[PDB]
C-alpha cells in the first residue's frame, strides 16, 4: 500500500535494452500529499507506436 | 520569507537546503535548450525537404 492512495506503476518489459537516463528518483515516501507528482496521469500519453 | 515558504509547499525541492538562483538557472537553461532543439528540428526538416 503506497502512501496518498497511489497505485503501483506499470513495469515495462522491452525486448531490446535501451540507452537510459540515470536520475535520482523520488519514491512515494519522498513525495508529499499536495505535490505535483501525486497527480501524475501519464498513461493518457501511452502509445505503442511511441 | 513567507512567500518563499509558500513556494516551498507547492513545489517541495528540499526546502531546508535549497540557493534560489541555482533552481531558476536550471529552468532557464532547459528553456533555452528546448527552444534550440525545436529550431534544430525545424532546420533538420528544412534540410530533409
Amino acid at each position: 500500500v503506497l502512501p496518498f492512495g497511489l497505485t503501483p506503476k506499470k513495469v515495462y518489459k522491452p525486448e531490446v535494452q535501451l540507452r537510459r537516463p540515470n536520475w535520482s528518483k523520488f519514491v512515494a515516501e519522498d513525495l508529499s500529499q499536495d505535490c505535483f507528482w501525486t497527480k501524475v496521469k501519464e498513461d493518457r500519453f501511452e502509445n505503442n507506436e511511441l | 520569507e513567507t512567500l518563499y515558504k509558500e513556494l516551498g509547499d507547492y513545489f517541495v525541492f528540499d526546502p531546508k537546503k535549497l540557493s534560489v538562483e541555482e533552481f531558476f538557472m536550471d529552468l532557464h537553461n532547459f528553456r533555452n535548450m528546448f527552444l534550440q532543439a525545436v529550431k534544430e528540428n525545424q532546420k533538420r526538416r528544412e534540410t530533409e525537404e
